[PDB]
């Protein structure tokens, strides 16, 4: 399943 | 030049019109039977106010930051229409459940060139933003901080990333293939939808310096958003929302008063007391402050040649904690309420000037790394 994350 | 008011202000009006009772009845019923939550209940989350302990949070947890706009705060929900089960429908709808339908607003499927099916059962939570382009052009913008309901599948047990990731893929990515090809056919929105720009919790100044002065629409404040905690409905203690002193502003009444001199007559040149009534009862005023105004703002304020006194305006607390001028409110009857104005200035007494919100970032940042370990 997808996940959002930014960096940084 | 005239006076500042709300006029000055760019406000951003939803682009639909208020959806009928009957038909409001229907969605509130179809929202809550897909949520579990009740009919009459808004099911988006309200922030609190940054506090001291707050900073203990930080440290805690993991969070996200984003930039708070000045805008509408509302849930983007698509269904199918109450009155007409074959027609896709978008509303929107703000915390005092008042539904807005959208006309020619279009949210393709992945994967489907046919451009025949739509989402339903598909509730977003959002900030719809007027971002202001050189040529006194303007475009309305919908800006996706959360997701609530993705195609009948509630998210709002699962955790930020899982919630925002769905969104991205199933919705977010679909419209930027199409809008690629379809420009025409995407001009014609009454607003653009896209995820906002996000940072980690450790990432304040970034937003400050170069995030926020780039934006083409206004900022109030900074919201705080932890990434390991579900989406609740109501008030939620992990979501917290930061903005400057300068930002809580409160609506007085204002008066001025002449000094009577005991000889000769009165010099209505000469600077006045600013008197910031607050409002009470029905037109039952109470003195609370008086506005500070140096000789420069005065001369300012009589070249402006506009009634001063009876009026409601707009004030703001300074550096010394004098309120200040802001502008004039001719969209208001009254001032706020002492209800009103309590709870703003407990905001104000709470809390965290930008700077030791800053020189807390660093161990807010090994903190988080201590804990990807």
């Amino acid at each position: 399943s997808p996940s959002y994350s930014p960096t940084s | 030049s005239m006076a500042p008011s709300e006029k000055d202000i760019e406000e951003v009006s939803v682009p639909g019109v208020l959806a009928p009772r009957d038909d409001v009845r229907v969605l509130k019923t179809r929202i809550a039977k897909l949520l579990g939550t009740s009919p009459d209940t808004f099911p988006g989350s309200q922030p609190v106010s940054f506090s001291k302990k707050h900073l203990q949070a930080l440290k805690e947890k993991n969070y996200f930051v984003c930039e708070k706009s000045d805008g509408i705060r509302c849930l983007l929900y698509m269904t199918e229409h109450p009155r007409y089960e074959n027609r896709p429908s978008v509303y929107l709808f703000d915390r005092k459940m008042n539904f807005y339908h959208v006309e020619k607003i279009f949210y393709p499927v992945e994967n489907d060139k046919s451009g025949k099916k739509y989402h339903v059962d598909t509730l977003l939570d959002g900030e719809l933003v007027l971002d202001i382009y050189p040529g006194g052009k303007k475009q309305l913008r919908y800006l996706v901080f959360d997701c609530l309901a993705c195609d009948g599948i509630v998210y709002m047990s699962r955790l930020l990333d899982k919630r925002l990731g769905i969104f991205a893929k199933s919705i977010q990515k679909p419209l930027d293939e199409y809008t690629k090809t379809h420009m025409r056919e995407t001009a014609i929105f009454p607003f653009l939808t896209s995820l906002k720009k996000m940072e980690l919790g450790h990432g304040i100044l970034k937003l400050f310096n170069e995030v926020i002065p780039r934006l083409r629409h206004g900022n109030d404040g900074l919201i705080f958003t932890c990434t390991e905690t579900p989406y609740v409905s109501g008030t939620d203690q992990s979501l917290l929302k930061w903005k400057p002193k300068e930002m809580n502003t409160i609506d007085f009444m204002l008066k001025l008063e002449f000094a009577q001199p005991e000889e000769g007559d009165i010099d209505y040149s000469a600077m006045p007391e600013f008197q910031l009534g607050v409002w009470e009862g029905r037109n039952m005023y109470s003195f609370f402050a008086f506005m500070y105004v140096d000789e420069k703002e005065w001369e300012k304020l009589k070249s402006f040649n506009v009634p001063l006194s009876e009026r409601i305006v707009e004030c703001y607390l300074d550096d010394e904690n004098r309120w200040r001028f802001l502008r004039f409110r001719d969209d208001k009857r009254d001032a706020n309420h002492i209800s009103t104005v309590k709870s703003v200035l407990q905001s104000i007494e709470d809390g965290v000037s930008k700077e030791d919100l800053l020189k807390e970032m660093p161990i807010i940042r090994e903190a988080y790394y201590n804990r990807k370990k």
